[PDB]
RNA sequence: GCCCGGAUAGCUCAGUCGGUAGAGCAGGGGAUUGAAAAUCCCCGUGUCCUUGGUUCGAUUCCGAGUCCGGGCACCA
RNA sequence: UCGAUGUCGGCUCGUCGCAUCCUGGGGCUGAAGAAGGUCCCAAGGGUUGGGCUGUUCGCCCAUUAAAGCGGCACGCGAGCU
RNA sequence: CGAAUGCCGGCAUGAGUAACGAUAAAGAGGGUGAGAAUCCCUCUCGCCGUAAGCCCAAGGGUUCCUACGCAAUGGUCGUCAGCGUAGGGUUAGGCGGGACCUAAGGUGAAGCCGAAAGGCGUAGCCGAAGGGCAGCCGGUUAAUAUUCCGGCCCUUCCCGCAGGUGCGAUGGGGGGACGCUCUAGGCUAGGGGGACCGGAGCCAUGGACGAGCCCGGCCAGAAGCGCAGGGUGGGAGGUAGGCAAAUCCGCCUCCCAACAAGCUCUGCGUGGUGGGGAAGCCCGUACGGGUGACAACCCCCCGAAGCCAGGGAGCCAAGAAAAGCCUCUAAGCACAACCUGCGGGAACCCGUACCGCAAACCGACACAGGUGGGCGGGUGCAAGAGCACUCAGGCGCGCGGGAGAACCCUCGCCAAGGAACUCUGCAAGUUGGCCCCGUAACUUCGGGAGAAGGGGUGCUCCCUGGGGUGAUGAGCCCCGGGGAGCCGCAGUGAACAGGCUCUGGCGACUGUUUACCAAAAACACAGCUCUCUGCGAACUCGUAAGAGGAGGUAUAGGGAGCGACGCUUGCCCGGUGCCGGAAGGUCAAGGGGAGGGGUGCAAGCCCCGAACCGAAGCCCCGGUGAACGGCGGCCGUAACUAUAACGGUCCUAAGGUAGCGAAAUUCCUUGUCGGGUAAGUUCCGACCUGCACGAAAAGCGUAACGACCGGAGCGCUGUCUCGGCGAGGGACCCGGUGAAAUUGAACUGGCCGUGAAGAUGCGGCCUACCCGUGGCAGGACGAAAAGACCCCGUGGAGCUUUACUGCAGC
RNA sequence: CGAGCUAGCCCUGGCCAGGGUGAAGCUGGGGUGAGACCCAGUGGAGGCCCGAACCGGUGGGGGAUGCAAACCCCUCGGAUG
RNA sequence: GUGGUUCGUGGAGCCAUGGGGGAAUCUGGGCGGACCACCGCCUAAGGCUAAGUACUCCGGGUGACCGAUAGCGCACCAGUA
RNA sequence: CGGGGGGAACCUGGGGAACUGAAACAUCUCAGUACCCAGAGGAGAGGAAAGAGAAAUCGACUCCCUGAGUAGCGGCGAGCG
RNA sequence: GUGGGAGAGGGUGGUGGAAUUCCCGGAGUAGCGGUGAAAUGCGCAGAUACCGGGAGGAACGCCGAUGGCGAAGGCAGCCACCUGGUCCACCCGUGACGCUGAGGCGCGAAAGCGUGGGGAGCAAACCGGAUUAGAUACCCGGGUAGUCCACGCCCUAAACG
């Protein structure tokens, strides 16, 4: 039956992407946290 | 007056459709239509601020002329009577003699072919807009400005009208469609006649879908809900209000008056609904 | 089965700070009427449910008993 | 027994008790005969089909030798419903 | 450290056990190889074929093609592979997207708001599966192709030449530009037939050398032309409107054409040319190549839902925008510029492999699930995308061999009976398509209706009616009518394809719902009523700005109840709510200061403070019932009895009206009576003693409707008496691969007792050689889940209110 | 941090085999003083009917360490709203 | 009206300030816990100002600190699979 | 000419919880903590008396010890200080 | 046919004054109302009585008659429009074209009914005050349908002379 992940590349970038994160103070602190932890990807890969 | 239908389905027994006889022109005046953005009852947050709205037929907005005084003196011909979906009345198309086209809201008896005009001049006759102060006492009128130059406000809806009961100083006394006895400024414009399409209040929608065409989604009673939801939610099988009957937001809904008491306009009202 | 009320004139009922208890209707005797009603004038009257106790004195306060009215008997 | 002993009834499948419903053997009889009453022995076997109700029970129809009463976690849901 | 359903890890038990993932199905020969049911090839067999074939879009991201490989991945095997290693492969001015447009929304100069963060917002900008925009056919590669090649076409930019013209834009105007249902005409796609055209070969097995059988008889194409169709008036005069200007557009008037007449645009046909081109045989191709061939290349018919296209009609619920494009003028320039035609030059960036109803996507899996668009052939069955078979094409589902027990699943049939089964005809069965006949109560006159119940249905010959296309004819195609016969158990001969009736409850209806135990009598629904709301509306969201309401205006909008329709919806305003009430009472801050007090020598500074004035609220007066709500008791009485029209009296704000009633409500209860049955706790009809109906939490009815829930009957049945037999897929055996929960350890019997009260484990007896396999489930208080019931905890959380206290709001 | 599931709305597109029923209207006829109205033919309406796709999820059976953390088979509801 | 302080309205000053009213320039003003007197202290409504102080991404020294289930999550291509 | 963004912890400023404790709980506590925001810097804040507060005293600010769990605050409870 | 007449005959559209009620302003005070008599009710929150302004609906005094007109039901301020029936006169035209009339069709007071409107007065039902043995009556205070308009129904009557 229809499950929860219905991949759509524009949705992914439009929602979790770098320009989104930067757009919002909540989002900019995501980037700050993921940098401080040393995450290799800061943002889902998408494409 | 109200086409009926043989009952060849359920819901076609009681269905009732407008009589469209008066309608002369079956597609609108392209320079006079702009698109309108269906809200679905949502505000500029994304939030429903009016319940049970949405769906419903697409519509183009006919821009209509609720100030007639920026054409003072210029007569116009009534070219067509048209169906505006954004209102219960009908719109009359006006061809002015200087060549401008405008939509007026269509009075009762106004027939295609007629000449119409607006101003302190102008015969007291159906279609003519004037400052109230020049309209003889006792005249029924519609599309009244409430304050001068600010646009027609009162008695725009199909069949409605308003009546001049008197003059006092700079103001005249109208009886509004509601029966309120209001002062209005003498310089306010109004056009003479009732609105027409009076038969409108007698249509019988007849089924659920026909409400849905008009953009009205189903409405659920507080009684139908749970206590999280409504002052009336809950209670085992049915149950009466159990408290003074209320809105979803808790305020009482039989008799509780909501008009702000200190409103400046209170000096100008004489009566009620 | 468990808690609540009530029991006062023939009927329906009020009332009591513990000391002489009343209303309406019924009922009795007179009047009025040709005669019945309606009306008018007189009129009583009950051991205030039983049973113990408190007290000088109990319809009145106390605790039980009857019988009647009420409410309850839920979770499995 | 609450770090679980699934709870009415039906179905399936039995098995036991006897305070015996029937069949077998008895005594007394207010036992003429036939048919009963009552009590005694006896548990080998038997102990119907339907209407109503979830019902157990019970009532009713039509039969019968008879249409017994109980126990088995109100027998039986790692057997079904 | 021995315990914490402890933590981490390792290894056991169950066990060679369940399982190896759709019951579409396999068999042999040959090849290869160390090894072959599993890889390749051939032949046979079977399954899909509105797909299980083919083409797009997402998503995936090398899976593509080739060589060399088989450790692991593959539910077995593997020489194979979507796997390992390596090399190769994706080619565009015209396909898609971007150097175009706007949509919701997003963002956002101006501007507004907010403690900060931020929130809004006009223009503008961004934003597409919409709008605009120039490529078709074939060939080629192991792998790409509208991309490379071949052929024939075309667009934009730049520059130049010629001819034309007041040129000129971000401004004005036109256009773009629109719904739903139905539909005309002419075409095309697509298909069928042909005795005509072309073609290897075929005559078996009794017959046929035949007007035999088998195979094919097209594709694209500028201008021109032809057929069909869309768009569209021409001229003048006035002109104050389209935020300047306009010669444009709009508006008035007069004059011509009414018509595609013309002009224009598009479909299709034809067209210089270019391409393709079967069966069959041969070559070995793993996959194609050769030939067939100088292939033929034509007539008829069916015919779209596609095209002409902005076609036509009707209807109400009234159906985007902007650019491209045309027109007008403005600065400005008119040597510019623009328009047309021809020529040269110039034409960028990203995508392109492969999978794509799935072994490559979403589901931990090579998962019986989910996944949008297009194409989807033939024959037959009334039609069709339905059903059966079948083409192209694709597949036989990555364990097999055997056996032919119980038992299970899916399936077939059954003597007599026919619901006796059971909570219930649950399940199965009957019925079943089309044509004709025929069809009741009741009804809102539509229905009920496919009511019900019947008849027909195949093939053969003869005759015969109308239509389409052709020509008015043959031919092909469609719809039939009548007659005579033939065969079988049977002719919608297989497949797809209602069982029907009566009578109650509930809900009017179609709809909607607890994704994953409830689809309903619940919600919704048209409709009826109350109420609020005069517009900067009430109401909602937001601290605000803002916004929805609504670019709406009382025939409107919000809230609430009721819920089509019919006939109706009584009485009570004491209490609560709401509504009204300029008086009176009370009332906070504030005002006011009679009086008092602190200190100082004093002037003074400071503190308290009565009267009186002083909102809303509340008290008080009154209204209000489709506002929250409520709507009695006792005693007596009639010339048989019984009952009580009648009387009396207590109480209340008023004591339940019509209608209905043992009910989705009735405790007693299987009430009593009647109906139905042989028998009826259910069901239907009555009665009324209504524990505890009753009028918009509506009362009582109602045709029609219902995968709702009762009750009855007919029909028919393996539901049952009462089971039997058969089939296939498991179970069983052999070869391959090989889990799980569970598990203190175990050398793990019965009875009667005992024991923490239900013992393999203790006592006494009894029984009992060791170990397995297939079976059944009585026990191990079997497993699973630290009982969800119940209580406890001064545990939690949702909900309510005239609980307390607060806050928003008013 | 989430509306890539799910619920509503907004913008822009797409889809719905085939058959049946036969509303208004229109036309003709009849009727009348004129009408209402009647009949036929035409017409093609509808939360109309039957049934695929598509959307559902009624009843039963199977599954229950599944093929599946909701599936499969039979049956059944809607199918121009 | 409220925050700060030990000060929770308390006899409640001080410091700050959202609202109202609203001065003076040494004989001016604030303060010493309501207020008044007396006696003292201090000069609001502008600004700046090292050091002594806090911390440890970073380098170094040293452990009656661990020794691969420890020690950082990571001794190893880990904020990775 | 400058600003913008980053930085482990440290700093300041604007805003600011609840569990918890009070063996219930509301004032109180937790706590001006967590956390969000703005800003600083190698530190930051603070700072040169309209101060203390009883001495006729002391002299900017910061930091440690002490004063001292004192003075006080406090449903005069828990506790705070 | 011609020329004349009378009339509340009918359909429509307008329009006037008296009065009742409500509201606003003024003035003014203690009662008003009501009946057999009363009470309910209204009134110092300023009633009644009076004056001024306004709103709204219904019915048309005098004329008015025992009168007129209509087939009946019925029809009454005024104005206009449209329209029926009718009478007289003159004796002009048609030439029996007539009477009645089962069925049919149309009209049809009041009440009632549907869907809208409208609602001052009145007023079934209902409430309240009296009266009474009771009083679901007569009288009093309230009061909703209705009465009024449009459209469509109902089709009754002591629809009677
Ligand atoms: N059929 C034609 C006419 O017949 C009569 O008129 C007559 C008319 O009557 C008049 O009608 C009027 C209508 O009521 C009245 O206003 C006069 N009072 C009255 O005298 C006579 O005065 C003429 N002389 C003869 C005329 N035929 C009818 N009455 C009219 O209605 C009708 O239109
Ligand atoms: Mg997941
Ligand atoms: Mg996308
Ligand atoms: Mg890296
Ligand atoms: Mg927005
Ligand atoms: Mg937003
Ligand atoms: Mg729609
Ligand atoms: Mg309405
Ligand atoms: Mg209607
Ligand atoms: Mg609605
Ligand atoms: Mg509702
Ligand atoms: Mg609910
Ligand atoms: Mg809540
Ligand atoms: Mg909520
Ligand atoms: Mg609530
Ligand atoms: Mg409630
Ligand atoms: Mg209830
Ligand atoms: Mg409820
Ligand atoms: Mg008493
Ligand atoms: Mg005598
Ligand atoms: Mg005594
Ligand atoms: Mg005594
Ligand atoms: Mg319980
Ligand atoms: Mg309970
Ligand atoms: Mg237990
Ligand atoms: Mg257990
Ligand atoms: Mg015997
Ligand atoms: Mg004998
Ligand atoms: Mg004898
Ligand atoms: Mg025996
Ligand atoms: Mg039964
Ligand atoms: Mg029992
Ligand atoms: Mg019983
Ligand atoms: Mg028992
Ligand atoms: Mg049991
Ligand atoms: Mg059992
Ligand atoms: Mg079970
Ligand atoms: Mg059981
Ligand atoms: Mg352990
Ligand atoms: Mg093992
Ligand atoms: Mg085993
Ligand atoms: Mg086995
Ligand atoms: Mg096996
Ligand atoms: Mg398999
Ligand atoms: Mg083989
Ligand atoms: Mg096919
Ligand atoms: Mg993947
Ligand atoms: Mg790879
Ligand atoms: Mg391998
Ligand atoms: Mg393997
Ligand atoms: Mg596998
Ligand atoms: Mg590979
Ligand atoms: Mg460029
Ligand atoms: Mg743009
Ligand atoms: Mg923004
Ligand atoms: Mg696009
Ligand atoms: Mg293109
Ligand atoms: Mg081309
Ligand atoms: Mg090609
Ligand atoms: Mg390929
Ligand atoms: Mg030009
Ligand atoms: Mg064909
Ligand atoms: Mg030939
Ligand atoms: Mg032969
Ligand atoms: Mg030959
Ligand atoms: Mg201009
Ligand atoms: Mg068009
Ligand atoms: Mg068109
Ligand atoms: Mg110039
Ligand atoms: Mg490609
Ligand atoms: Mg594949
Ligand atoms: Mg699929
Ligand atoms: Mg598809
Ligand atoms: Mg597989
Ligand atoms: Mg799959
Ligand atoms: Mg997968
Ligand atoms: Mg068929
Ligand atoms: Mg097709
Ligand atoms: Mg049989
Ligand atoms: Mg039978
Ligand atoms: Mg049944
Ligand atoms: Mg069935
Ligand atoms: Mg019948
Ligand atoms: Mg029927
Ligand atoms: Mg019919
Ligand atoms: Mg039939
Ligand atoms: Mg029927
Ligand atoms: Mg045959
Ligand atoms: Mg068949
Ligand atoms: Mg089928
Ligand atoms: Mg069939
Ligand atoms: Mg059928
Ligand atoms: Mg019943
Ligand atoms: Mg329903
Ligand atoms: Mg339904
Ligand atoms: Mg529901
Ligand atoms: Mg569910
Ligand atoms: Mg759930
Ligand atoms: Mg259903
Ligand atoms: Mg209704
Ligand atoms: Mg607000
Ligand atoms: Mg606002
Ligand atoms: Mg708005
Ligand atoms: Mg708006
Ligand atoms: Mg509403
Ligand atoms: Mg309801
Ligand atoms: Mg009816
Ligand atoms: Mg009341
Ligand atoms: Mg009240
Ligand atoms: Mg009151
Ligand atoms: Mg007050
Ligand atoms: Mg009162
Ligand atoms: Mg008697
Ligand atoms: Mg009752
Ligand atoms: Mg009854
Ligand atoms: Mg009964
Ligand atoms: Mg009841
Ligand atoms: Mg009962
Ligand atoms: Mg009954
Ligand atoms: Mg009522
Ligand atoms: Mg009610
Ligand atoms: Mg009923
Ligand atoms: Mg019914
Ligand atoms: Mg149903
Ligand atoms: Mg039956
Ligand atoms: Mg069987
Ligand atoms: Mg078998
Ligand atoms: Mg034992
Ligand atoms: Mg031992
Ligand atoms: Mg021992
Ligand atoms: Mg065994
Ligand atoms: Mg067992
Ligand atoms: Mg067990
Ligand atoms: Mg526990
Ligand atoms: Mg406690
Ligand atoms: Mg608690
Ligand atoms: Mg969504
Ligand atoms: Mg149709
Ligand atoms: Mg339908
Ligand atoms: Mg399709
Ligand atoms: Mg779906
Ligand atoms: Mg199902
Ligand atoms: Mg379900
Ligand atoms: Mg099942
Ligand atoms: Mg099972
Ligand atoms: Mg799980
Ligand atoms: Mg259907
Ligand atoms: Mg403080
Ligand atoms: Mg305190
Ligand atoms: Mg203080
Ligand atoms: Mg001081
Ligand atoms: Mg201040
Ligand atoms: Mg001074
Ligand atoms: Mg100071
Ligand atoms: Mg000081
Ligand atoms: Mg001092
Ligand atoms: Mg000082
Ligand atoms: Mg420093
Ligand atoms: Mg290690
Ligand atoms: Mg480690
Ligand atoms: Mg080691
Ligand atoms: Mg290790
Ligand atoms: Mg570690
Ligand atoms: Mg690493
Ligand atoms: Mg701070
Ligand atoms: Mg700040
Ligand atoms: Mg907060
Ligand atoms: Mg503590
Ligand atoms: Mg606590
Ligand atoms: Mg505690
Ligand atoms: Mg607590
Ligand atoms: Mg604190
Ligand atoms: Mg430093
Ligand atoms: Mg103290
Ligand atoms: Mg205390
Ligand atoms: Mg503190
Ligand atoms: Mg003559
Ligand atoms: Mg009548
Ligand atoms: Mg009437
Ligand atoms: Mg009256
Ligand atoms: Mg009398
Ligand atoms: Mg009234
Ligand atoms: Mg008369």
């Amino acid at each position: 039956m229809k499950r929860t992940w219905q991949p759509n590349r524009r949705k992914r970038a439009k929602t979790h992407g770098f320009r989104a994160r930067m757009r919002t103070p909540g989002g900019r602190k995501v980037l700050k946290r993921r940098r401080q932890k040393g995450r290799w990807r800061l943002t889902p890969a998408v494409r | 007056a109200v086409k009926k239908f043989k009952p060849y389905t359920p819901s076609r027994r009681f269905m009732t459709v407008a009589d469209f006889s008066e309608i002369t022109k079956t597609e609108p005046e392209k320079s006079l239509v702009k698109p309108l953005k269906k809200t679905g009852g949502r505000n500029n947050q994304g939030r429903i601020t009016v319940r049970f709205r949405g769906g419903g037929h697409k519509r183009l907005y006919r821009i209509i002329d609720f100030k007639r005084w920026d054409k003072v003196g210029i007569p116009a011909k009534v070219a067509a009577i048209e169906y505006d979906p954004n209102r219960s009345a009908r719109i009359a198309l006006l061809h002015y003699v200087d060549g401008e086209k405008r939509y007026i809201i269509a009075p009762d008896g106004l027939q295609v072919g007629q000449q119409v005009v607006a101003g302190p001049d102008a015969p007291i006759q159906v279609g003519n807009a004037l400052p109230l102060r020049f309209i003889p006492v006792g005249t029924v009128v519609h599309a009244v400005e409430l304050e001068p130059k600010k646009g027609a406000k009162l008695a725009r809806a199909a069949g409605t009208s308003a009546q001049i009961q008197g003059r006092e100083g700079d103001y005249v006394i109208l009886r509004l469609p509601s029966g309120e006895l209001r002062k209005v400024h003498g310089e306010c414009y109004a056009t003479v006649g009732a609105v027409g399409n009076a038969d409108h209040k007698n249509i019988v929608l007849g089924k659920a879908g026909r409400s849905r065409w008009l953009g009205r989604r189903p409405h659920v009673r507080g009684a139908a809900m749970n206590p999280v939801d409504h002052p009336h939610g809950g209670g085992e099988g049915r149950a009466p209000r159990g408290r003074p009957p209320a809105s979803p937001w808790g305020w009482q809904t039989k008799g509780l008056k909501t008009r702000k008491r200190r409103k400046p306009s209170s000096r100008f009202i004489i009566a009620r609904r």
